[PDB]
């Protein structure tokens, strides 16, 4: 692949998320291009966040992502069924790094 | 406001390859960069290939390369792409999406999807 | 006693970071090369007989090669010499009449041209005017008995003849500037670009430049000092431009062994239209003879400066352009007032081991150009009479990089990129434009009258 | 050794302020495909008048070298002089004054000329 | 009908080719034609 995304992730309706992105200082360590992404099961995506930490004039205040060495992270509190999607990142990585899909289920077994 | 707007349905079988495009209007089509990029349903996304369409240098992966060709049209505006030599493992809805930070002169990154298309479903059994 | 004061001077060595517009300087000699104003030397001014060029030790100016605001304004010469020798010529929006093609007069083997004919008018109004000529199938396009034809701008562009006075053989051009202006150069040999540049001298017109219309290689340019010069904005972005510049010329004979006939068409009054005259005899398309000695030189050069960028033993793959128009994929160069883009396919694709002929290379015609992206103004190249050798200096190379891939086990290159700027920034790493601040200010002892 | 034009590039102020007649004499120096001409040329005489025009307004007319009757307000990085012109440049010394020269300048004309050729016309009359 | 001050007007145009003409209406406002001296043309 090309991109260390988590196996599967999980949240309650009513309370609150965020997800870790880790790698080498030669790809967020050095290079302010990381954005992030959030889609439902099939439909068209739009961008959540670019350059570390902005929104499209049109995404919700709601979203708010970081970079902290060579780990970032995204961060949503208050959680709504608005937020009952797939979520993906991107980092800069020479061409182009592709996720490999971070399934939405539900923990505790 | 401006689109990215793609075609049908197309649905095939083994052995084969398949004409998928995504068009493009309200903005200057000369100076926007263009992926597409494949996603499986709930899973995660694999990129195969880009395009420059000043002039149309494009780039894959490697196993990609001979098996995708691509391009696009500049007066007619828009966007192409073939990938050939179809396997009953190469089923998915494939997206048109453009860069966050391209121009005529300088380059950088290869950030920020903001615009997508609705997606176009190929299957090959 | 000892309260200073301040003390003024006038013409201090000192000067900023500004940007501004230079002038156009071919010595009194390049007007004589005439035809009608090539390109575009005619109401410039003669250059001054001596470019002093003054080193300076113990300064380190911040260089930028890239952001570089020359880099932009070369771009933008190329386009105006065309307007001002356009506008004024043969517009052809007549020629969108549909054309009856056909495949040569031959022995068949085929056939990649088209014995046409088609529709026009003449001198008179009334009465009107069919006539024959030759397109490549590349020009032209089918339409819907049989297969009838049309060009291939008229679902885009109208067209204008350009002049076969005005000479496109491109025409060296010095970069000179005024007073508060002026011109840098980084002499020095292992210059890595970014920033401060120990050696740098200073100069008011720039060396020579040459404006060629070639993508991926560079010809008849400028060679480098000492190792061979790589650049690139970010290495680590395919995405990048890189270009290439040798200080060693490989030897190029490009050549179009064919007499052409241009047929005089009256389709005004005045405006005369060119047709492509019966061509002589035997067909030969266009061609290039390389001397695969100096190709394989510099490929040994250059390829031995990059195992310094990746490890200590690896594997490095070569391959022909992953994608791209003509301009892209092919080696695109004005040949005599035609233009060639000869299948760079026969040039990368190599692999060696741990311990008299000349190739050649098979070269495309294209006249109907929409060039400069200009949608609105297209042109025809006018037909050039008399084969044309062209030899020049392969200078540069413009090329990327595959993506991610297996890593550490390989990983592949191949040209492609084709922007211009690149091309042209061979022509200008080295220099970078300031402005003179020439009053300085200092507090010693004296005191004037009160 | 004549080094050339702003050949004093990189040494001492001392040094540096001899050849006040060389970055200064050619300040002046005495269709289309003919506006890049007529177009940059609009630009020499705009940063040199600029200096013909600064020198009249000071304590200074007369071109090169002319000082000055205003203090020398110690708010500025004072040092000492023989670490200034003993072995300070031209290109060092400009440096400086870059972060504050829009609150410097507001004197030599605010404040000698305004008043030290003021004292000219509380001299000559009566 | 609930009105017509515009009218739906047909007539063919030169197009890319020289050669091929091209059916189509367009709508104008009152003020943009004028009849010059059965049906209006």
């Amino acid at each position: 692949s090309a991109l260390t995304q988590p196996a599967s992730v999980s949240g309650s309706p009513g309370q609150s998320i965020t997800i870790s992105c880790a790698g080498s200082s030669r790809d967020v360590g050095g290079f302010d291009l990381v954005s992030w992404y959030q889609q439902h099961p099939g439909k068209a995506p739009k961008l959540i966040i670019y350059e570390v930490n902005k929104r499209p004039s049109g995404i919700s205040s709601r979203f708010s992502a970081s970079k902290s060495g060579n780990t970032a992270s995204l961060t949503i509190s208050g959680l709504q069924e608005e937020d009952e999607a797939h979520y993906y990142c991107y980092s800069y990585a020479d061409g182009v790094a592709f996720g490999g899909g971070t399934k939405l289920t539900v923990l505790g077994q | 406001e401006v689109q990215l707007v793609e075609s049908g349905a197309q649905v095939k079988k083994p052995g084969a390859s398949v004409t998928v495009s995504c068009t493009a209007s309200g903005y200057k089509f000369t100076g926007y960069h263009m992926h597409w990029v494949r996603q499986a349903p709930g899973r995660g996304l694999e990129w195969m290939g880009w395009i420059n369409p000043f002039r149309g240098a494009v780039k894959y992966p490697q196993n990609f390369r001979g098996r995708v060709s691509m391009t696009r049209d500049t007066s007619m505006e828009i966007f192409y792409m073939e990938l050939s030599r179809l396997t009953s493992d190469d089923t998915a809805v494939y997206y048109c999406a453009r860069e966050m930070f391209d121009s005529s002169a300088d380059w950088s990154p290869w950030r920020g999807m903001v615009a997508w298309g609705q997606g176009t479903l190929v299957t090959v059994s | 006693a000892e309260n200073l004061w301040v003390t003024v001077y006038y013409g201090v060595p000192v000067w900023k970071d500004a940007e501004t517009t230079l002038f156009c300087a071919s010595d009194a000699k390049a007007y004589e090369t005439e035809k009608h104003n090539v390109w575009a030397t005619h109401a410039c001014v003669p250059t001054d007989p001596n470019p002093q060029e003054i080193h300076l030790e113990n300064v380190t100016e911040e260089f930028n090669m890239w952001k570089n605001n020359m880099v932009e304004q070369m771009h933008t010469d190329i386009i105006s010499l065309w307007d001002q020798s356009l506008k004024p010529c043969v517009k052809l929006t007549p020629l969108c009449v549909t054309l009856q093609c056909t495949n040569v007069t031959n022995n068949i083997t085929d056939g990649e041209l088209k014995n046409c004919s088609f529709n026009m008018t003449t001198e008179l109004r009334d009465k009107k005017q069919k006539v024959y000529s030759l397109f490549y199938r590349l020009d032209v396009v089918q339409i819907n008995s049989n297969k009838e034809y049309r060009l291939i701008n008229c679902n885009t562009s109208a067209i204008t003849q350009a002049c076969p006075k005005v000479s496109f053989e491109p025409i060296p051009i010095h970069y000179c500037a005024p007073a508060g202006f002026a011109i840098l150069k980084c002499k020095d040999k292992k210059f890595n670009g970014t920033g401060p540049c120990p050696s740098v001298s200073t100069v008011q017109c720039t060396h020579g430049i040459k404006p060629v219309v070639s993508t991926q290689l560079l010809l008849n340019g400028s060679l480098a000092e000492e190792e061979v010069m790589i650049r690139s904005e970010n290495i680590t972005n395919n995405a990048k431009n890189i270009l290439v510049q040798f200080n060693t010329p490989v030897q190029i004979n490009c050549t179009r062994p064919n007499n052409n006939t241009r047929k005089s068409i009256r389709i005004g009054p005045g405006q005369a239209f060119y047709a492509t005259g019966d061509i002589i005899g035997d067909i030969r398309q266009a061609h290039c003879n390389v001397s695969k000695a100096t190709w394989n030189e510099t490929l040994g050069k250059v390829v031995k400066q990059l195992r310094k960028h990746f490890g200590n033993n690896t594997i490095i793959r070569f391959a022909n352009s992953s994608g791209g128009d003509l301009e892209v994929t092919t080696h695109s160069f004005n040949c005599g007032g035609e233009f060639f883009y000869c299948n760079t396919s026969g040039l990368f694709n190599s692999t060696w081991i741990s311990n008299n002929d000349s190739i050649t290379l098979p070269c495309r015609i294209k006249q109907i150009i929409n060039m400069w992206q200009r949608i609105g103004q297209a042109m025809y190249a006018p037909p050039i009479q008399g084969v044309i050798r062209c030899v020049s200096n392969i200078t540069g190379l413009i090329l990327t990089r595959d993506g991610g891939s297996t890593n550490s086990t390989t990983e592949t290159f191949r040209p492609g990129g084709g922007d211009m700027r690149d091309n042209w920034r061979s022509e200008l790493y080295k220099y970078k434009v300031v402005k003179i601040e020439p009053l300085g200010v200092a507090p010693t002892r004296c005191k004037r009258r009160v | 050794v004549f080094l050339g034009f702003l050949g004093a590039a990189g040494s001492t102020m001392g040094a540096a302020s001899m050849t006040l007649t060389v970055q200064a004499r050619n300040l002046l120096s005495g269709t289309v495909w003919g506006i890049k001409q007529l177009q940059a040329r609009v630009l020499a005489v705009e940063r040199y008048l600029r200096d013909q025009q600064l020198l009249g307004i000071w304590g200074c007319s007369g071109k090169l070298i002319c000082c000055t009757n205003v203090p020398w307000n110690s708010s500025w990085s004072n040092r000492n002089l023989s670490e200034i012109w003993d072995n300070m440049t031209w290109l060092q010394w400009d440096k400086e004054i870059s972060n504050y020269t829009q609150i410097i300048y507001g004197l030599l004309e605010e404040s000698q000329n305004q008043q030290e050729k003021n004292e000219q016309d509380l001299l000559a009359l009566d």
